[PDB]
């Protein structure tokens, strides 16, 4: 903030809910909140600058789980390859999978 | 006094539908502060169990924590059977 | 086909995006936004928003749309323009909806897309969660904590909608 | 006289009674003959995918007891 | 991301688009502004429940209660142009040209 | 008489829950061992479907970390039929 | 299956509506010393088929896609109010079930302005303004009322009033809001003294039976659903047959009056007692369970 | 699907019993019938009454959470921030009330 | 990075408890207080652990706990408990409040039997 | 309005900034800005013409456009790093969407098109909060995300602020047209360094809220708000063509008035990271801003130009209106540059 007054008057206004891994109700837990939590506790107190370097491997992590573009593309060749057998009938899928 | 008696006399006899409002109005402002009562609304709603009660590792020092769910130990919904 | 439902859902939106934002005469305008305000609900709706799709409904559609409409009624022409009849109106349209099927149609095939961002049209189910047996809402359990985490949430935004009567009197009266 | 006019409410009467009547009934005979689950949370429908599992013949409403158990 | 975000985001960009190329009609206009809200609604709505950050999910009712009082203020301004001119068109408003 | 009804029903909702509390130990242990199961599952079929893509590793994480994730439905159902993986995905969201 | 459960509800609204022509101008004679229909069918019983045949025989604008959508908007959407319904099973059992109906009630309010724009009268359109803007000031005391009424239920699910209301009709504790809210279902669906047709039929006996499961709640026994049924059409019923009451006795309000009969005596009274409905369970520790 | 089926249905019986009511009476062959800016004018108190609708309505929306928030442990700053919205709903009326904003008279 | 260790099937495989849900929520409150202790460990595993194949072991004695207790209840108890719990199974939300008579037979039948 | 009405409004102008500026939550800065934006139009629509309506409707459909950006980027923002904290943004296309908004927010070019016509179209009380407090709340959000602002962008913004602020102002005859234009052109000395030291953003945005609220103080004195009208001042007031003049060759830069300060600071600032190029065009082209000025005190303060007869009648009155902190606005404009060094308060 501009002006720190929250810290200063130590009155909470809105840093409830600035991250997902502070406390929610009835304890309901976000999906990346492992991630989020090791990355914040990795970043705390060094600087922005330093924790772009230092935190580079949790920050991965955490917009990995985010977003999830990695899992996909990992699937989306699993799916590609696969399909490729069927058309060319070298695979067949076991009786679950189909 | 008797300035206000006739004032409240006034709109009673020429705005009873805004008296009545401003009546619950008040009463539902003032009487939770001072009913017997709102604590008990606290105690069940924090009585409720949305989530699992996870146990606690027993170092060996917790003499208040029930080593069993049906143990004498530990909180209990007396008052709210028979409330 | 129902697995992308979600997707079928937001290719209708664009559409009706593509319809109210080719301009043609407001009456039509605000028809293509109640569609998409509608279809818009559709999609929050399958990503667990029961309440968030039904605030649509009931708050943008029920109560905004409603206004625009009164108000296109008395001060906007009267007299509607048959769709697509002019040729800007024509043109913008064709154009939306040629990038509308032009991206649909790489992301389908080639299961993606880049276009600024990075887009995986694997589906969009691949990314739902696989955990929950709680027996409540949470969505609801959010939005309740409002009266409790979000005093200052609620003070703001009480202070502006009061703030929002009094600004409209005033910008209103003339004098 | 005014009893007259209640075969007319007498058609009404019946005409609103279907629809709860044919629910009901339609309800208990998609769900063999027992109430229709209500799955309003996830734990809910959580043991209803259970039930469907564990049926053995992918119906959640077919009910399995102790007869299952060794 | 995932693929509905390429629409979501195909919406904002064609409501943005629509709201800068003006025709004639004011009240044209404002339904682009408003079509730009109910697509950040829906893009936040998608962003909060998927991950699941409980405190957030009422972020997209204050953005809609907000943008809607918006909108009543902007309805205001065209009704005042409208008893100016008897017409909501754009054209009317360059006084200020000088 | 609301005041006694209310009562009476948040009685009855501690012991609804209660008896959830109860078994949920029994329903966790038993999703434990379906994620895994489908996990292993998967795991076979990318080994087969992949042998021959040159400079792939099967069962390959994508993160730094050795934690557990919990999968997503893709992971899960990333090689289903369609009609499991529809009910597991929407199946909550589209009942009554 | 289901298809059948559809239709199961939907042709007996419309022969319901079909027939309560039949016994509005039935009830409205007896009550004006006269019989009304009893010469089309034995006591009328086919006037309601005879007026059917001949509207649609009849012979038969600005927007032509506004005339086509306006009749079919108010006619879907007036369907679509009954399918949430508890009677006692609804058709689609939704966890936030009063939220929808308050939700897709407001967009009635669209075949209004649509049907208004497309007639190409000016003065068309201004009656219909004036219409739309009675629907939507009286849309505020509908919501606040069901508001007040659903801190007591615990709940927006439509089956957990009939739970709510195990030991006791919510007339009792609320009869000062059912007031409220009876007076504002007849401005809702327009009807005297607040008139300044099957879509707007299908509303009135939607309303009724809504009104019957908010505030005078029937019990349930699940092993004979039938019984609540009965018990149920006859609540609505009577509450339909008090519309007609209503209509026969009253002269009609002027515009300013009943914009002034909820600006000024309903909204303010409304807003207190939702304080009040608010403060009372935490006071009197009968906060109702949220499941 | 129930849902869904339900609303095509409901929206499509409606569509059915519109266009044939559009001409079914095309059937009689009715014999031709010869008969051959931008306000209103608009009242500004018919604004003013949608305006005041919307912000209400508005408001009612921050209170429709409201059953569920009585259902937290933090009761007295629920019932404080309750109170407040409605109350604040009520100033908003008091001051349209006293500035002859709910007047009908030119 | 790593490759994802996983658990074999051999691994996961356990004599599963096969009674519907209206069958547990029936047993749900003696289950509590029966098989307290090898509930209690697996979720003390699973919280502290917070993996799932860290407690695989633990999740196995909570199934062999639950087998045996509705042998228990299948030995002396089974057709209060039958009655009981086709009661339950008929409401669609399962309540409990709607079945006090065939409750209150089933819990006299395990307080003398078992 | 009714005076207690127009308070209010002022402190909900005043509330929606200082929300801005204590919020460390993304959507409490975006409604701080939804509530100063509602707050500020009623005071532009006071006096009730055409003219002051227009000049509302350009402004709220600039800063509705800004605002929508702004949460967009904020959503993005959302997207890439799953918090709201006000801080560095973690996506560059959000950063180009929230820098975009607040340049729209602040009339900077080329969004600034806005500035010099709704200025004009509303008075002079109401244009002084436009071109003053306004900007103080976008201002602090720069403040804050400049770590991950654009370079390019922002000191692209910067440029072309200055070149249309000092070209634009060169052609108007119009007090309110002119301060506008000065606005736009001081507004790009403040993020010109802001990329290097934002602490001298602050020096130069306080010590331009301090002469252009002296100024526009200055022309409510009189009710002046033409070249020409001006120019009768010497004619009733000549203390006041004093002090105009004193402020306007502040402005200018001109040593050693307090208005050389911040220009001084920032080449200093730019300098020592080895910017020399543009600070050089920077400080050049300000010159047409100390043209423009320098017009005006021609007119005003160091010629007489003709008067009207009816002035004579003027003589007899005395100023009634109020002039608040009007004397020690004019000796912090024109006397402050020894004090320099106290800028380090602002650290
Ligand atoms: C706790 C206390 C909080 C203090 C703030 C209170 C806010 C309400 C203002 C009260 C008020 O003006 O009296 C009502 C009063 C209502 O009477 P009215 O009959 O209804 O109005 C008739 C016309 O309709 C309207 O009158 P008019 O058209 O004839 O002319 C009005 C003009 C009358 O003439 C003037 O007031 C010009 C002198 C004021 C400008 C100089 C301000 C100081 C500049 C900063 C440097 C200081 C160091 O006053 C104004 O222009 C009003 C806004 C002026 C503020 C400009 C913002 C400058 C940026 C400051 C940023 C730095 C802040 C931190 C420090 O309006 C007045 O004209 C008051 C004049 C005499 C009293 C002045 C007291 C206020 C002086 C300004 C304080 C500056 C603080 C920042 C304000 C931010 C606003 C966005
Ligand atoms: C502790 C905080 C530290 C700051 C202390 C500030 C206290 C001084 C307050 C002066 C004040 O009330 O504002 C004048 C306030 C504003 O009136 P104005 O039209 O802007 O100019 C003053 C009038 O000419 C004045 O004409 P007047 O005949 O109406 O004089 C009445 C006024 C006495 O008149 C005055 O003395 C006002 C002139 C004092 C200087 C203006 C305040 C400057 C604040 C310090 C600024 C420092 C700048 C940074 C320093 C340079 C960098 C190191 O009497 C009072 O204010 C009673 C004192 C109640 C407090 O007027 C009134 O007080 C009532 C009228
Ligand atoms: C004007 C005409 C309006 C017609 C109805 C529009 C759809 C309303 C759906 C709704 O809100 O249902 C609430 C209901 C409320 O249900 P619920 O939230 O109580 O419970 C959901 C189910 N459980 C509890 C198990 C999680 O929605 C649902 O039932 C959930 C979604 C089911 C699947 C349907 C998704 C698509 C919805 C329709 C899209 C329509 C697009 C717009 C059409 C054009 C514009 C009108
Ligand atoms: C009219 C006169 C106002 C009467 C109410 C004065 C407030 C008294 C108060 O402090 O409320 C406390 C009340 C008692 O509960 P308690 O456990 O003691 O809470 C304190 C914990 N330290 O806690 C309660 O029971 C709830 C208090 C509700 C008070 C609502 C007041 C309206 C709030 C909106 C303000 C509008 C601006
Ligand atoms: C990728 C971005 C995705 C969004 C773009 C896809 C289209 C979405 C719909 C948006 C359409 C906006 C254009 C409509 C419009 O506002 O036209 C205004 C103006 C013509 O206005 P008018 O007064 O009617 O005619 C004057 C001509 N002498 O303008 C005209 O001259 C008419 C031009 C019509 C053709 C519009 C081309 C698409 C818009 C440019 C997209 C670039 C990005
Ligand atoms: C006219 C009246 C204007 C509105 C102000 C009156 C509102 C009274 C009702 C709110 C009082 C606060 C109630 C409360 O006790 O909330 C405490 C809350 C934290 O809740 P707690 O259970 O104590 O747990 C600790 C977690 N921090 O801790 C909080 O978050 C409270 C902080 C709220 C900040 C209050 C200051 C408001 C000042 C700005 C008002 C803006 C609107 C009006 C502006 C006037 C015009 C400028
Ligand atoms: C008289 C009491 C009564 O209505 O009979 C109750 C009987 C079954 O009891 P039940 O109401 O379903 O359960 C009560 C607890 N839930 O239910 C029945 O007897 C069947 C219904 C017959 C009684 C009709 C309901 C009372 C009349 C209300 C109709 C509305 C009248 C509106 C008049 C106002 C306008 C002037
Ligand atoms: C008191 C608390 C303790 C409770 C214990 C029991 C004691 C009860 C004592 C209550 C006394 C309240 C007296 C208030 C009287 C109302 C003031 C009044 O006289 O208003 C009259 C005036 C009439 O208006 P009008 O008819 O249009 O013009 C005259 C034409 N012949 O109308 C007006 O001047 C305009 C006023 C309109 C605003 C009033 C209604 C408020 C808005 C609705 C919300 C109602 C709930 C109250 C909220 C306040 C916070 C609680
Ligand atoms: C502090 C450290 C930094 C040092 C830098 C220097 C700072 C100085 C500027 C700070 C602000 C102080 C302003 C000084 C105001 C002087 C006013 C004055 O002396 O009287 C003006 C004169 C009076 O007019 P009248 O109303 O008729 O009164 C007659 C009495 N019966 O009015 C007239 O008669 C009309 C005058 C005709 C116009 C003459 C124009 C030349 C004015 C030169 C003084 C201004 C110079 C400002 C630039 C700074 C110079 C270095």
């Amino acid at each position: 903030p501009f002006f720190d007054v929250q810290k200063r008057l130590g009155v909470d206004l809105d840093r409830w809910m600035t991250i997902q891994s502070a406390e929610q109700p009835h304890k309901i837990p976000s999906r990346c909140h492992a991630f989020e939590k090791e990355w914040i506790e990795c970043a705390h107190g060094i600087g922005s600058i330093r924790a772009e370097k230092e935190c580079k491997i949790e920050f991965e992590d955490f917009r990995e789980c985010l977003l999830r573009q990695k899992t996909m593309k990992r699937l989306h060749a699993i799916r590609r390859q696969r399909e490729k057998l069927i058309k060319e009938g070298k695979y067949t899928p076991p009786p679950h999978h189909s | 006094a008797e300035r206000v008696a006739a004032f409240l006399k006034n709109v009673w006899a020429k705005e009873p539908v805004l008296v009545a409002s401003f009546a619950i109005a008040g009463l539902a402002v003032i009487l939770p502060t001072l009913s017997p009562y709102t604590k008990y609304s606290l105690m069940i709603n924090r009585a409720t169990p949305y989530n699992y009660p996870v146990p606690l590792r027993d170092d060996g020092n917790m003499p208040d924590v029930p080593s069993h769910p049906q143990d004498p130990q530990g909180p209990s919904l007396e008052w709210l059977k028979r409330l | 086909m129902m697995l992308y439902i979600v997707f079928i859902l937001s290719v209708i939106f664009v559409m009706g995006f593509v319809g109210f934002s080719s301009k043609p005469s407001p009456i039509y305008g605000g028809l293509g936004l109640i569609v998409s305000g509608g279809v818009g609900c559709g999609i929050v709706l399958n990503f667990g928003g029961s309440f968030l799709g039904l605030m649509v409904f009931l708050i943008y559609l029920g109560g905004m749309m409603v206004v625009f409409g009164y108000t296109t009624a008395m001060a906007t022409e009267q007299y509607p323009e048959i769709w697509l009849s002019n040729k800007a109106v024509l043109g913008a349209f064709v154009t939306g909806l040629l990038m509308e099927f032009f991206m649909v149609y790489y992301v389908l095939k080639d299961k993606e897309v880049e276009v600024v961002f990075e887009f995986n049209g694997l589906g969009d189910w691949v990314i739902y969660d696989t955990g929950d047996s709680g027996f409540f809402s949470e969505e609801a359990m959010g939005i309740a904590a409002l009266y409790s985490y979000g005093t200052w949430l609620v003070i703001v935004t009480g202070w502006s909608l009061l703030i929002g009567v009094v600004v409209i009197m005033e910008i209103t009266r003339g004098n | 006289m005014w009893f007259e006019v209640l075969p007319g409410i007498a058609v009404m009467g019946v005409c609103l009674f279907i629809p709860g009547m044919a629910t009901a009934r339609i309800h208990r005979f998609s769900n063999g003959g027992k109430e229709k689950r209500v799955a309003h949370y996830p734990y809910q429908w959580y043991l209803m995918e259970r039930d469907r599992r564990v049926s053995g013949v992918n119906r959640s409403y077919v009910s399995k007891g102790l007869e299952n158990i060794d | 991301m995932s693929m509905v975000y390429m629409n979501i985001m195909m919406a904002f960009t064609v409501s943005l688009v629509g709201l800068l190329m003006y025709r004639s009609h004011l009240m044209s206009s404002l339904l682009c502004l408003e079509g730009m809200m109910l697509s950040l609604f829906v893009m936040a709505a998608l962003t909060i429940l998927n991950s699941h950050f409980t405190l957030a999910s009422m972020m997209p009712i204050i953005l809609l209660v907000f943008a809607a009082c918006e909108a009543a203020l902007g309805l205001s301004l065209l009704v005042m142009v409208s008893n100016t001119y008897g017409t909501d068109y754009v054209q009317n408003l360059n006084l200020l040209q000088c | 008489s609301m005041m006694k009804w209310n009562r009476e029903r948040r009685r009855l909702q501690i012991e609804d829950f209660e008896a959830r509390i109860a078994l949920m130990p029994l329903l966790q242990a038993e999703k434990d061992r379906r994620v895994l199961q489908m996990l292993r599952e998967n795991l076979e079929e990318e080994a087969t479907v992949m042998k021959d893509v040159p400079g792939w590793k099967v069962g390959e994480s994508v993160f730094h970390t050795t934690r557990w994730v919990t999968p997503m439905m893709g992971e899960l159902y990333g090689l289903r039929a369609s009609e499991e993986v529809l009910s597991a995905t929407y199946g909550f969201i589209w009942y009554t | 299956m289901f298809m059948i459960n559809i239709l199961m509800l939907i042709i007996p609204i419309l022969l319901a509506v079909a027939f309560l022509t039949l016994v509005e101008r039935k009830v409205l004679g007896y009550m004006q010393l006269r019989k009304g229909p009893n010469v089309v069918g034995p006591y009328g019983l086919l006037q309601p088929i005879a007026d059917a045949i001949k509207l649609f025989i009849k012979e038969p604008t600005s927007s032509a896609s506004m005339f086509i959508l306006a009749p079919i908007m108010a006619l879907g959407l007036a369907l679509t109010m009954w399918i949430p319904l508890p009677m006692p099973y609804p058709l689609i059992n939704m966890n936030l079930g009063v939220l929808f109906m308050l939700a897709m009630s407001s967009l009635a309010v669209y075949s209004i302005l649509w049907s208004g724009w497309a007639s190409n009268s000016k003065y068309a359109l201004i009656g219909a303004l004036r219409a739309v803007a009675q629907t939507i000031s009286y849309e505020v005391t509908l919501a606040i009322i069901l508001l007040s009424v659903l801190l007591m239920s615990g709940s927006f699910t439509l089956s957990t009033l009939i739970t709510t209301q195990e030991q006791m009709w919510l007339i009792l504790p609320a009869w000062p809001l059912a007031m409220m809210w009876f007076i504002s279902t007849l401005a809702e669906t327009n009807r005297a003294p607040f008139d300044l047709f099957m879509a707007e039929y299908a509303n009135i006996i939607m309303m009724n039976i809504f009104t019957a499961i908010l505030f005078l709640g029937t019990s349930h026994n699940p092993h004979m659903p039938e019984l609540y049924t009965i018990n149920f059409t006859i609540k609505s019923l009577l509450l339909t047959m008090s519309f007609l009451w209503i209509r026969a006795s009253y002269p009609r309000f002027r515009y300013d009056q009943l914009m002034h009969l909820l600006w000024k005596n309903f909204l303010p009274l409304t807003l207190a007692l939702c304080m009040w409905h608010v403060s009372l369970p935490i006071l009197t520790s009968g906060i109702p369970p949220q499941t | 699907m129930n849902l869904m089926l339900a609303l095509l249905t409901n929206f499509t019986l409606a569509t059915l019993l519109v266009i044939i009511a559009f001409w079914l009476p095309q059937l009689n062959v009715y014999s031709e019938k010869t008969s051959p800016s931008a306000r209103l004018p608009f009242s500004m108190k018919f604004f003013l009454v949608a305006i005041t609708f919307l912000l209400f309505d508005l408001e009612i929306a921050l209170l429709l959470p409201l059953p569920w928030a009585s259902q937290t442990a933090n009761l007295n700053t629920m019932l404080t921030m309750a109170l407040f919205l409605i109350i604040l709903l009520a100033v908003s009326l008091a001051y349209e009330w006293t500035q002859k904003g709910l007047e009908w008279t030119e | 990075p790593g490759i994802v260790e996983l658990p074999s099937l051999e691994d996961l495989k356990v004599q599963e408890v096969k009674v519907s849900s209206s069958v547990l929520k029936a047993a749900a409150h003696h289950y509590g207080a029966q098989c307290d202790k090898p509930n209690k460990e697996f979720m003390l595993c699973r919280w502290e652990e917070k993996d799932p194949r860290r407690c695989l072991e633990e999740g196995k004695l909570v199934n062999q706990c639950a087998l045996e207790f509705f042998r228990q209840i299948k030995r002396h108890c089974a057709e209060p408990f039958t009655e009981y719990w086709t009661c339950i199974d008929y409401s669609g939300l399962q309540l409990f409040r709607r079945c006090r008579k065939q409750q209150a037979q089933f819990d006299e039948c395990v307080l003398d039997k078992l | 309005m009714n005076p207690i009405i127009f308070i209010i409004i002022l402190l909900t102008i005043m509330l929606g900034t200082i929300i801005v500026m204590i919020s460390s939550h993304w959507l409490l800065v975006w409604i701080g800005f939804e509530m100063n934006m509602l707050a500020i139009i009623p005071i532009m629509m006071k006096n009730h013409n055409p003219r002051a309506t227009e000049a509302s409707t350009k402004y709220f459909l600039t800063q509705s456009t800004a605002s929508m950006l702004l949460m967009m980027a904020v959503i993005i923002n959302l997207m890439f790093s799953g918090q709201w904290t006000v801080m560095k943004l973690f996506n560059p296309m959000a950063s180009m969407l929230m820098t975009m908004a607040l340049a729209m927010k602040l009339g900077m070019a080329p969004f600034h098109f806005w500035v010099p016509e709704v200025t004009q179209g509303i008075p002079l009380s109401s244009g002084l909060i436009l071109l003053t407090w306004q900007k103080l709340a976008p201002m602090s959000v720069l403040y804050q995300i400049f770590p991950s602002i654009n370079l390019n962008l922002i000191l692209t913004l910067s440029v072309l602020s200055i070149l249309i602020g000092g070209w634009g102002g060169l052609n108007q005859t119009q007090l309110r047209k002119i301060m506008a234009y000065s606005s736009i052109a001081h507004m790009g000395w403040m993020t010109a360094v802001l990329p290097y030291n934002p602490t001298m953003t602050l020096l130069n945005l306080i010590i331009y809220i301090i002469m252009t609220s002296t100024m526009f103080t200055m022309f409510m004195a009189n009710s002046t708000t033409t070249t020409l009208s001006l120019s009768h001042t010497w004619n009733k007031t000549p203390i006041m063509t004093v002090l105009i003049l004193a402020t306007l060759l502040s402005m200018g830069g001109l040593p050693p008035l307090s208005g050389f300060m911040p220009k001084w600071m920032i080449i200093q600032e730019m300098t020592k990271n080895n910017s020399i190029i543009l600070p050089t065009f920077m400080a050049i082209t300000a010159l047409l801003n100390l043209y423009f000025y320098m017009r005006l005190t021609y007119s005003t303060t160091l010629t007489m130009f003709p008067s009207t007869n009816n002035m004579k009648m003027k003589w007899q009155f005395p100023l009634m209106k109020k002039m608040t902190f009007l004397p020690t606005m004019v000796v912090l404009s024109t006397m402050m540059l020894p004090l320099t060094p106290m800028l380090s308060v602002l650290e």
